């Protein structure tokens, strides 16, 4: 139960027991309890870095006054090698009440410049917290945003005070068109931006890289074509919509997409990228996307 | 004899070099003899190192070309740290700074062998506060980084060490002692 758990979890992951998650189109997330309106739309528009969190040993969110100084007092002396750093619990961003709820590190420089903004976050990661004990809070996703040198020393940081470890989230080509698709499956309005497919092809020599933008009303109709069964989008009625892609692409162009991977799925819901910098989250279905990660942070983790 | 010309040193000492029948440099250089030999008895260490540097004769040459050799035969004892501690009061004799800056390096250089090195660390701030002097900085660093326990890391005594970063260099040796204060407590930071 305290590990053996975990260990036939392990078991039913590496099984890979018929995968294809028929997943919900994310619904809209009505903007639970306090979600500071302020923080919650400064979160928004901002490129997250996903990392993927192990849980934090002996955390507690009434002690954010002394880890902050504790991680000032690590910050600029990672200078000696003007900043404050806010621990803040953003009371919200959690999937089910068990949750543990999301909490920030900013490190503002004077004036509310936020350089880093880290964000921690376990939204319907409910496949971890039955798994680990009570002394650790997980929180699986770890949000940067700030420059890649302070995310590599506020990691070491949290690595450092509690045995928290931050593997760079890489969310695969699969899992990107997975969510490429049920974030033009959603139910919104006023779409922001065109739902914009970065391809990125494997030749050696050179590195050509594709921008299969469609409009984003375009491909919601182009979905509802192969959009059958209600309610859930399954794993052929996405690799059917990524094949319509496929093949208004080489139909155009006669270069097969299917043969390069993805590598940006832009979305009026939310862009996501492969190589870490990934969650932009224009729209407020972030509850939803961020369940998305968080669960693909559970496969990283466990 | 050496007790016996230890005493005569002292007797040297009781009066001026000018007055004395023979040169102390003669006989303290058979004592040099015996040093090449075995240099001073835990009681000898203690008195040659307590008389010879606290106010008298103890010149800043004859007094360190002592001091060079005034370490221990078989261990160094409370007693000698005791009263040259009272050689570290540092007041109108001093033992000028030169010569505490060979004896904080006797310190460093002998602190493996002492009977109970935590009567010395029950002595902690009064090298510590040795540290804010310039010229025993670079070797009182070395000392304190030496004799650090936890019980010597108060509060203060890392705002002191802070103060005398921002007030004097990056040197190494502060450096060193503020790895060991962020190994104890982290009321500070560094790496």
């Amino acid at each position: 139960t305290p590990l053996q758990k975990r260990l036939e979890s392990v078991r039913k992951q590496s099984s890979f027991i018929l995968t294809p998650p028929r997943r919900k189109i994310p619904q809209c997330s009505q903007l639970q309890e306090d979600v500071d309106p302020q923080k919650v739309a400064f979160l928004l528009h901002k490129q997250w870095t996903l990392y993927s969190l192990t849980p934090l040993y002996k955390f507690s969110y009434s002690n954010l006054k002394e880890y902050s100084r504790l991680l000032n007092a690590f910050i600029v002396a990672e200078k000696q090698k003007n900043i404050k750093v806010i621990f803040s619990t953003l009371l919200g961003m959690k999937g089910t009440q068990r949750d543990p709820e999301a909490f920030l590190v900013q490190i503002v420089s004077r004036e509310g410049k936020v350089l880093w903004t880290g964000w921690f976050c376990c939204v319907f990661g409910d496949s971890l917290l039955e798994t680990v004990s009570e002394d650790f809070t997980c929180l699986p996703l770890f949000l940067a945003n700030g420059a890649e040198s302070n995310t590599a020393i506020i990691g070491t940081w949290f690595q450092k005070t509690f045995d928290c470890y931050f593997s760079p989230l890489a969310i695969n080509a699969f899992n990107l068109s997975w969510m490429a698709a049920m974030w033009t499956a959603c139910k919104m309005d006023h779409y922001v931006a065109t739902t914009e497919f970065l391809w990125s092809v494997p030749c050696s020599p050179q590195s050509l890289d594709i921008s299969f933008a469609i409009h984003p009303e375009d491909a919601k109709a182009l979905w509802d074509s192969v959009h059958k069964t209600p309610g859930e989008v399954t794993q052929e009625e996405v690799d059917l919509f990524m094949d319509c892609l496929y093949s208004h692409f080489h139909r155009h162009f006669k270069i097969h997409l299917s043969a390069t991977r993805l590598v940006r799925v832009s979305t009026s819901v939310a862009s996501a990228h492969t190589d870490g910098k990934i969650k932009i989250l224009c729209h407020k279905y972030l509850i939803g996307v961020l369940a998305y990660l968080t669960e693909l942070a559970i496969f990283q983790i466990e | 004899e050496e007790d016996a010309l230890q005493m005569a040193v002292g007797y040297f000492e009781k009066g001026p070099i000018k007055a004395s029948q023979n040169k102390d440099k003669t006989l303290e250089k058979h004592l040099k003899t015996v040093e090449n030999v075995a240099w001073k008895n835990g009681l000898a260490s203690e008195e040659i190192d307590i008389l010879l540097n606290i106010a008298l004769s103890g010149k800043f040459g004859n007094a360190v070309n002592t001091r060079i050799l005034k370490c221990m035969i078989p261990a160094t004892v409370i007693s000698e740290d005791s009263v040259v501690k009272a050689v570290s009061w540092l007041c109108v004799g001093k033992c000028s700074g030169s010569t505490k800056v060979l004896f904080y390096r006797w310190l460093v250089a002998m602190f493996d062998f002492i009977d109970r090195k935590e009567q010395i660390n029950l002595l902690y701030g009064f090298f510590f506060a040795s540290l804010q002097d310039d010229a025993l900085c670079p070797y009182v660093c070395h000392l304190l980084y030496l004799l650090t326990k936890k019980e010597n890391v108060k509060p203060f005594r890392v705002r002191k060490l802070l103060d005398l970063q921002a007030k004097m260099g990056m040197q190494p040796h502060l450096q060193a002692l503020l790895s060991l204060y962020k190994f104890f407590a982290p009321a500070l930071i560094s790496v």
